[PDB]
């Protein structure tokens, strides 16, 4: 259970941090339109 | 002995979504 | 258990934990001859449980065999109140009187097959041999108890079929209602056998801890199927009030 | 140029057969395990103690379940609210037991819902569209919410939650009725509203549209291809369908602005869910519907009786049977 | 448990034979 | 043109469809072992290996 | 990777004579082995 | 009694106020 | 600015919209609605008054802004029973006469006030854009937050103390004399899982932790102030968020919606912040409450109540949490979490101890029970308490399930304004919120899916 | 209830508070006023 | 008679599904 637990910890982690990391790369600018 | 009808039933189903997806017709602009 | 507060014991499994005495602990509790002293707060953990299959040949050994709890921490006697009276001879005689004296139990087995028992040490009456002037690691408290079933007589079956409530019959099927032998529901007062065993007392504080094996019946599901036999191994506290 | 960059190119590309996106990247995962538990557990999962009085409730087919009897049973009345994962448990035979699996699915299918609904709005930004599909989305995502997260929180258990099975979901609904008269409470006339307006709407509309095609077919092939995917040449004759319309009923309740038209169209069973998911969602704090029980007493002051009675009658005795055994003291409170 | 003992006939049939149909026609679309 | 006993026949030239169609065996061949063993076990009476062992 | 047309797609035929026969078999062959699948 | 009734006089003096702000407002010409 | 579609191009269902770049006349809307606010406190508050029977409990009586002045230890003695009625008054007339002066001021500007404001004067004008203005704004903001924080920590300490429904001898008014400024206590509520047992920061449960909790938003929300008037938006923040009004309003409205089911979630379980003697039992209160009443009504028939099992098998009165915990037996299993003033006395480290249940049950307590469990926070549309079975002659709803249920529903319609107006600041922001320009429709230049 | 001094002015405290539904309705009132622009 | 209960079904599909792909493969030659 306990290495169940950290495995998900870590798959969940990396998961959230993918997203944040994301977001923060500068997304206004993936767009079609303007760039400012 | 009916799970497995009831289990064919819905392997079918989703089998067909898998191909109505990624065998589609594709949308094509003419 | 320890001297903590219930902040530090909730969601823990400590609260399901009998209370345990020490480790240089080889005292004696000296009895009078033919008084009767209260115990306070016994507590009985169970830990291992086995379940006697039935095969199906005949005539043969049927191996009881160990099954897992389903449900959680919540296999444990406690805060049970009852007495030791000493006899003419010296006999030691333990009486359960009230407390959390059960707790039903659901065991896998290896197979897939569920168990739900009524653990419990309910109007136990135990005894020791003649000849004890103490309470020690020798004495061993072998007795009886009930066994009340599992399901009382107000449980209504999915199809609310009951005793004392319900359906007597099977109405969903009008034409053959009363076809069904489980129709008619029965609680049956079973018998188990308890074992006592005191292994460590602190006759100071008047505490007693040991081991304990219990034998007893299963669900039977208000008397739907025939009972298993289950047996109960753990542990177990109590405090004699020397006074 | 950077790895991290050509990765971010890669999930907010426009050209994937599939829109995956920085919502994708957390929807993609939990979607995935929830279904995949949910399959193994509907099929395979054994008898589930929903309410926590060791009386274990056949979900899964292989346990003589159909498919409209079967269900992923909620989690036991024991666990309440609590968090309880797999790790948890002492065993997986125990986490199965105490209903372990609806509490996977749910969780991560309420994740999956809410990033699928954020994808949306991450995806008609990358395609330069208006943002606001995601919108009319959030109506049964709150629909769902409120049925498998906030419900269970008022009411203090996810035993409380909606099974997930076709029986359990009516289940669900009778004993809400019994207990809360939804049917009386005009977030869920407005729901129903919503529904059969929205019905409604898209048959008129599906109807309106298919009377006024315009003739580029003949009778033996299907008019529907009249229509070529991409031309700008619209396919029917909006003014026609105006002119029966508002001779259908009167000219100036007939729509012949098409934007217009559309906004109804999104906006009437969008709003008619939103009331009822926050009807769910405020029966989930027993704030329920009317009751009108011995409203109606004759001058000497006895009981004349109305359908609202009836109608009691009818939720006394679905909950005097609900949950038959779990109930010890005279309310039900919990 | 003791279902009727017609379902599975009375499902594999009701799925193969539209089923079939939809397949027949399809193939030979376009000859 | 094909008769129907040679309609596999389209693959003899072609090894990335002949790939494909091994592939497609083997998962099927896979999907068959996996399948029937979840059958037997769904079926399978384990409680007296003596006289009810696997091959009765 | 494009996706290119393959070139090695053959029409398949089976003639009215080749279903008749066909069909008879596959009768004969139910008619021959249908008392021994109700045993 | 007449708690209603002096209720109702207020609820109506309010009531005509707003739309008395805007009709003055509307007639007499000021911005709107 | 222009005040009709030709020349605003919004129409007049979305004419507020046409405020956006007048930032005079958008004070001014912003300070008239805020004299609403205050007029509603004001009036709310006078009208409770005067709907007030002080004898009857508040929560009796529809009331949910007394409750508030009440825990605050404003007219309230111990068990919470109304003193003097004159603070509730005087609070409710201050909010109705500055909302008077408040609205003066928000229909001067939004009436004949300077349609703008940024060639008046640097420090009240302000740009969209303008990121050190917009957290200069931030900041003043941040100071006057901080300073509210400490406002309730000051009347908790030196000026006569909040309501402590924990107090011992009797919930009362109590002066808090030791806050936890303990960083691990007070940061560790919110590491806490939000879930059973544990119940994030809705788990508070003592004054103390309340009030240093408070102490430590004050310092955190000055400092935030300071730190924001005195900077600018760092690069990382520059390159992730939208810059623009409307940008800004749906980043408030995601903090509106999670701030609404906060406090709905805040209502219906905790009982210290929202001590039961003013807003009535949780649900979770009284559902123990009728276990323990019927407890103690079996046991003074002669049940057995520690040996007595239901039908099931499990106890009647009383069985174990799966944790262990000796709880109420019962559907109520599910609320074993339930910590109260009423039901803490008979609790022992192992949970509920049979010595106190059979020794230690006083009348009050008895009383009490049998209140909450009538007052159980269930009740009609229409206001006919008990469970809708009932019939029409009890006229009750629980003070919790108004003000859990209306700001689930504020925070649940606020989360879909921040949804609508994100969704159109980044289109807005893109250039594309007007709809897909025809010469150059981005799926036109993009390779077909398949 | 309100303080002895003050009620002669009850009925006008039991009607206050719904006041700024009235302005809500007001703002409706004023674009009437002027055909909604 | 007491005959296999599997007797009808595979009876029925034996026939059934050589007559589908005889019948597919015959409808669409010519395409
Ligand atoms: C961006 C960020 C997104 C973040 C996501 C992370 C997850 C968020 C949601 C958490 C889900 C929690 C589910 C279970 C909640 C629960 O057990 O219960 C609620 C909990 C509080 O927990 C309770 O807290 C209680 C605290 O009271 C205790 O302490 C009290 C002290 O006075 C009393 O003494 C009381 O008697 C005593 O029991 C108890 O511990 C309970 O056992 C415990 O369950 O709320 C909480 O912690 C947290 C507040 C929950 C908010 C409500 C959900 C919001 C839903 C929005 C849906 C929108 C849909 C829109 C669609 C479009
Ligand atoms: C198509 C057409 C459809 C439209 C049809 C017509 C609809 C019009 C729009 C709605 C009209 C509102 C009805 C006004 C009458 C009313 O309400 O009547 C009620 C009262 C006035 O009546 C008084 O209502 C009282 C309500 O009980 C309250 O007072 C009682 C006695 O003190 C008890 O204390 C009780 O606990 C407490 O709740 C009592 O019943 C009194 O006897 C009674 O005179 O008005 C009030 O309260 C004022 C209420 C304003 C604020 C309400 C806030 C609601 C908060 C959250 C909502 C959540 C979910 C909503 C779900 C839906
Ligand atoms: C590894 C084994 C193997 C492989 C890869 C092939 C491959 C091939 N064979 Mg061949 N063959 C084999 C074994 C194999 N054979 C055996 C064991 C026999 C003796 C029975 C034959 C006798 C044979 C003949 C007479 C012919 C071929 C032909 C062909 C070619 C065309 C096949 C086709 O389209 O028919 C398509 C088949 C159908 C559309 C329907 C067939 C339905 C069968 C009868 C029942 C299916 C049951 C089930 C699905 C299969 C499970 C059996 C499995 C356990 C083995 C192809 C290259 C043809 C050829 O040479 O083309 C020029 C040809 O005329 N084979
Ligand atoms: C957030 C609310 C707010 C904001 C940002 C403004 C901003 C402004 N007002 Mg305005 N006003 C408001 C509310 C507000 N007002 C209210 C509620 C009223 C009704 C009384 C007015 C009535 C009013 C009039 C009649 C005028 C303005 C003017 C102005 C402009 C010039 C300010 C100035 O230099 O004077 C100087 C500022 C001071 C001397 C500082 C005094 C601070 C206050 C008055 C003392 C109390 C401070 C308090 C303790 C702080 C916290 C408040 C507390 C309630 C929490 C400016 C853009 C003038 C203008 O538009 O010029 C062309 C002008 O003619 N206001
Ligand atoms: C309402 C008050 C308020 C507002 C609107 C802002 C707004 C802002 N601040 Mg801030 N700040 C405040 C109060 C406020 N602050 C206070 C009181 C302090 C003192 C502690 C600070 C100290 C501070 C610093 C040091 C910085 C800012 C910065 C910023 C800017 C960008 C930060 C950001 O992206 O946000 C969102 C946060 C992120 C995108 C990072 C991710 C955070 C995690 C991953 C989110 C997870 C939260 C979780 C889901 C919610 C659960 C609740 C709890 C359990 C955590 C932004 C304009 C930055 C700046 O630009 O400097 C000038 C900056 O570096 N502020
Ligand atoms: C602080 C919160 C806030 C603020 C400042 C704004 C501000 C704005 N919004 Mg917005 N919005 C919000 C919250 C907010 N919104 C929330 C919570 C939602 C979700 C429902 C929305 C959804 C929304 C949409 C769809 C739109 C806006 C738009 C706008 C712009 C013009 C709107 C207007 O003129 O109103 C005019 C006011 C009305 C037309 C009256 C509406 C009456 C409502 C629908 C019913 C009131 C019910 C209420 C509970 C009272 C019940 C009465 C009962 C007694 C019968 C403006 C800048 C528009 C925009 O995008 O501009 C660019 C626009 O299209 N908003
Ligand atoms: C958080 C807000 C809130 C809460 C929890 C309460 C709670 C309460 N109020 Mg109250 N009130 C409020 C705001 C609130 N009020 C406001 C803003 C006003 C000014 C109009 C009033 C004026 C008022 C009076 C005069 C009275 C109360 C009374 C009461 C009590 C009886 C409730 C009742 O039966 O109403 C009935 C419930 C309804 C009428 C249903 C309202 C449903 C609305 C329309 C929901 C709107 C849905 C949604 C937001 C629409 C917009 C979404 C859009 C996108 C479509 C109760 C404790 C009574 C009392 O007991 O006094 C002591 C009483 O006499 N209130
Ligand atoms: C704008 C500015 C508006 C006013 C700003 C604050 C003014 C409030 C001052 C009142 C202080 C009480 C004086 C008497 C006294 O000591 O207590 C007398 C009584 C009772 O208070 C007693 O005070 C004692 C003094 O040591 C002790 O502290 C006692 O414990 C305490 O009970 O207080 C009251 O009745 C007043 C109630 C307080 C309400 C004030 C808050 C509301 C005003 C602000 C809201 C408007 C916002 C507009 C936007
Ligand atoms: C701008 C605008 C608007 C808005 C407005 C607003 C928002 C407002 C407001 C306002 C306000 C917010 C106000 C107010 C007021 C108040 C007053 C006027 C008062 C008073 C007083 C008095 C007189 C009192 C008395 C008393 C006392 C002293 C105590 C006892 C009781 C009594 C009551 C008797 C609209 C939408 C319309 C539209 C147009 C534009
Ligand atoms: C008073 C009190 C207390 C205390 C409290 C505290 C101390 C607090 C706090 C708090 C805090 C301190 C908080 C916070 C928060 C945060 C948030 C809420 C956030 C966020 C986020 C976001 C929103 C982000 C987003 C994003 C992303 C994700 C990426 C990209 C970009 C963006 C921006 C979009 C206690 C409990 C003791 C007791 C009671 C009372
Ligand atoms: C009992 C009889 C029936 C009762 C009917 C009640 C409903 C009647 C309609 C409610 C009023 C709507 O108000 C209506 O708004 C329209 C918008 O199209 C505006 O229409 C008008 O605007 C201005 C008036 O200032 C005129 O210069 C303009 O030519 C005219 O179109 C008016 O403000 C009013 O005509
Ligand atoms: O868990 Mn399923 O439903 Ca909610 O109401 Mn109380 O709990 Mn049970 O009894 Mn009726
Ligand atoms: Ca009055
Ligand atoms: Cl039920
Ligand atoms: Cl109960």
């Amino acid at each position: 259970m306990l290495t169940l637990k950290i495995a998900v910890y870590i798959v969940v982690g990396l998961f959230i941090s993918l997203f944040i990391f994301g977001f923060l790369s500068s997304d206004p600018t993936r767009n079609p339109g303007r760039k400012d | 002995m009916e799970s497995v009808a009831y289990i064919l039933v819905l392997t079918m189903a989703l089998a067909v979504l898998f191909f109505a997806i990624a065998f589609r017709e594709p949308p094509r602009i003419e | 258990k320890s001297q903590l507060t219930y902040d530090d014991i909730v969601n823990t499994g400590l609260a399901n934990v009998c209370p345990e005495i020490s480790s240089f602990t080889r005292g004696t509790i000296e009895v009078e001859p033919n008084t009767k002293y209260f115990v306070s707060d016994f507590c009985m953990e169970p830990q291992e449980y086995f379940v006697k299959e039935e095969p199906v040949n005949k005539r043969q050994k049927a191996e009881y065999v160990k099954g897992k709890v389903l449900t959680r921490q919540t296999t444990s006697l406690e805060q049970i109140r009852g007495s030791i009276a000493v006899g003419a001879d010296g006999t030691l005689t333990f009486k359960e009187k009230d407390g959390i004296d059960f707790q039903p139990i659901t065991v896998l087995l290896p197979g897939g097959e569920e168990v739900p028992f009524f653990f419990t040490v309910k109007n136990f009456t135990g005894t020791t041999e003649p000849g004890f002037t103490s309470i020690n690691s020798s004495t061993d408290f072998v007795g009886d108890f009930n066994v009340p079933s599992y399901r009382g007589a107000g449980f209504l079956d999915p199809k609310a079929r009951g005793l004392y409530t319900g359906y007597d019959n099977a109405v969903a099927l009008p034409s053959a209602a009363d076809k069904f032998r489980t129709n008619k529901k029965e609680t049956p007062l079973g018998k188990g056998t308890l074992s006592l065993q005191v292994t460590q007392v602190d006759g100071s504080t008047g505490e007693i801890a040991g081991i304990f094996e219990s034998e007893q019946p299963s669900d039977t599901d208000l008397g739907a199927k025939e009972p298993l036999d289950v047996k109960v191994r753990g542990i177990f506290y109590g405090r004699v009030d020397t006074d | 140029a950077s790895l991290w960059e050509q990765f971010c190119q890669w999930v907010t590309s426009t050209n994937n057969r599939i829109y995956v996106g920085w919502f994708g990247t957390l929807m993609i995962p939990t979607l995935l395990t929830a279904t995949t538990c949910f399959i193994i557990a509907f099929i395979a999962a054994p008898p589930v103690d929903i309410d926590g009085i060791r009386e274990p409730v056949a979900g899964s087919l292989l346990y003589g379940n159909n498919i409209i009897s079967g269900a992923v049973v909620p989690s036991s009345n024991a666990i309440g609210l609590h968090f309880y994962p797999i790790w948890e448990a002492a065993s997986l035979d125990e986490w199965l037991y105490n209903g372990g699996p609806y509490q996977l699915v749910v969780f991560h299918f309420l994740i999956g819902i809410f990033c699928y609904m954020g994808r949306q709005w991450e995806l008609s930004y990358r395609l330069g569209m208006r943002p606001w599909i995601c919108v009319a989305y959030s109506a049964p995502v709150s629909a769902a919410t409120a049925v498998f997260l906030i419900y269970p929180i008022g009411q203090g258990s996810f035993s409380d939650g909606m099974p997930l099975g076709i029986s359990g979901t009516f289940n669900f609904m009778i004993v809400f009725q019994a207990e809360h008269n939804i049917l009386m409470h005009p977030f869920h006339m407005l729901g129903v509203a919503g529904v059969f307006g929205g019905s409604l709407f898209s048959a008129m509309h599906g109807s309106l549209v298919t009377s006024s095609l315009v003739r580029e077919t003949t009778e033996v092939e299907s008019q529907n291809y009249g229509y070529k995917f991409g031309q700008e040449e619209e396919t029917y004759n909006i003014v026609a369908a105006h002119g029966y319309f508002g001779r259908l009923i009167f000219q100036y309740a007939s729509f012949n602005n098409s934007r217009s038209l559309h906004f109804f169209l999104g906006a009437w069973p969008v709003i008619g869910i939103w009331f009822t998911a926050m009807g769910v969602s405020t029966m989930a704090f027993n704030l329920n519907g009317f009751n009108f029980n011995q409203s109606i007493l004759d001058s000497q002051g006895r009981v004349i009786g109305t359908w609202a009675d009836v109608l009691n009658r009818a939720n006394i005795g679905f909950e005097v049977m609900h949950e038959r055994n779990a109930h010890n003291f005279p309310l039900d409170l919990a | 448990m003791q279902v009727n003992n017609l379902g599975f006939i009375a499902s594999i049939l009701f799925v193969l034979v539209p089923t079939v149909f939809l397949l027949i026609l399809f193939i030979q679309t376009g000859k | 043109g094909l008769p129907w006993y040679r309609v596999h026949t389209v693959v003899l030239n072609d090894p990335g469809r002949l790939i494909s169609v091994h592939l497609m065996h083997t998962a099927l061949v896979a999907g068959w072992a996996g399948s029937m063993a979840l059958y037997e076990l769904a079926i399978f009476d384990s409680s007296d290996a003596v006289l009810n062992p696997m091959w009765r | 990777m494009d996706r290119n047309s393959n070139p090695n797609r053959q029409p398949v035929e089976l003639n009215r004579t080749s279903l008749y026969l066909g069909l008879l078999l596959v009768a004969v062959l139910g008619i021959l082995f249908s008392s021994y699948f109700f045993n | 009694n007449l708690e209603p009734i002096f209720q109702l006089t207020f609820l109506g003096l309010i009531v005509l106020a707003g739309p008395a702000v805007v009709f003055v407002l509307a007639f007499r010409g000021g911005d709107l | 600015g222009g005040r009709d579609l030709p020349s605003t191009g919004f129409a007049w269902w979305s004419g507020n919209a046409r405020l956006i770049n007048l930032s005079g006349k958008l004070l001014g809307a912003h300070v008239a609605h805020a004299g609403l606010i205050v007029f509603w406190a004001g009036a709310m508050t006078l009208f409770e008054v005067a709907h007030f029977i002080p004898e009857k409990p508040m929560y009796e009586q529809g009331l949910i802004l007394l409750p508030h002045i009440a825990t605050l230890g404003w007219g309230v003695g111990p068990a919470g029973e109304v003193t003097d009625i004159f603070p509730f008054f005087v609070v409710g007339v201050l909010h109705l006469i500055s909302s008077a002066v408040l609205g003066l001021g928000g229909i001067y500007h939004a009436l004949r006030g300077p349609e703008v404001l940024e060639e008046y004067s640097s420090f009240f004008g302000y740009d969209w854009k303008d990121k050190n203005q917009m957290t200069n704004i931030i900041g003043y903001h941040l100071i006057l937050l901080g300073c509210g924080a400490l406002l309730l920590v000051f009347k908790a300490m030196f000026f006569g103390g909040v309501y402590d429904t924990w107090a011992p001898g009797g919930g009362d008014v109590r002066v808090i004399t030791n806050p936890t400024l303990n960083p691990a206590i007070i940061f560790g509520y919110l590491l806490k899982a939000p879930f059973g047992g544990e119940g994030w920061i809705i788990s508070v449960n003592n004054m103390e932790d309340i009030i240093g909790g408070h102490i430590w938003i004050g310092l955190i929300c000055i400092s935030g102030g300071i730190w924001h008037i005195l900077t600018k938006p760092f690069g990382w923040a520059r390159r992730a968020l939208i810059w623009s009004g409307e940008a800004y309003l749906s980043y408030s409205l995601g903090a509106l919606s999670l701030m609404g089911f906060i406090a709905s979630v805040f209502v219906w379980f905790n009982n210290t912040a929202y001590p039961s003697e003013f807003y009535g039992p949780t649900g979770m209160e009284a559902s123990q409450s009728q276990a323990f009443t019927f407890l103690v009504r079996d046991q003074r028939l002669g049940a057995n109540i520690a040996s007595a099992q239901g039908p099931t098998g499990l106890g009647k009165y009383l069985m174990r949490s799966p944790s262990g915990e000796i709880i109420f037996g019962g559907e109520t299993m599910r609320f074993w979490d339930f910590r109260g003033p009423w039901l803490e006395p008979l609790r022992g480290p192992n949970g509920l101890d049979l010595d106190k249940l059979r020794n230690d049950i006083q009348p009050w307590q008895v009383r009490r029970a049998a209140e909450y469990m009538t007052h159980a926070p269930l009740g009609s549309l229409n206001s006919v308490g008990g469970v809708i079975t009932d019939v029409n002659s009890f006229n009750y709803v629980s003070p919790r399930a108004w003000l859990a249920t209306s700001h689930f529903v504020l925070g649940f319609f606020f989360l879909v304004g921040h949804l609508w107006h994100a969704g159109r600041a980044r289109a807005a922001a893109a250039g594309f919120e007007k709809g897909i320009d025809r010469e150059t429709e981005p799926t036109l230049f993009m390779p077909d899916l398949d | 209830k309100l303080p002895e001094a003050y009620q002669i002015f009850d009925p006008l405290v039991d009607v206050l508070p719904v006041i700024p539904l009235f302005f809500l309705a007001l703002a409706f009132v004023w674009q009437a006023a002027v055909g909604f622009k």
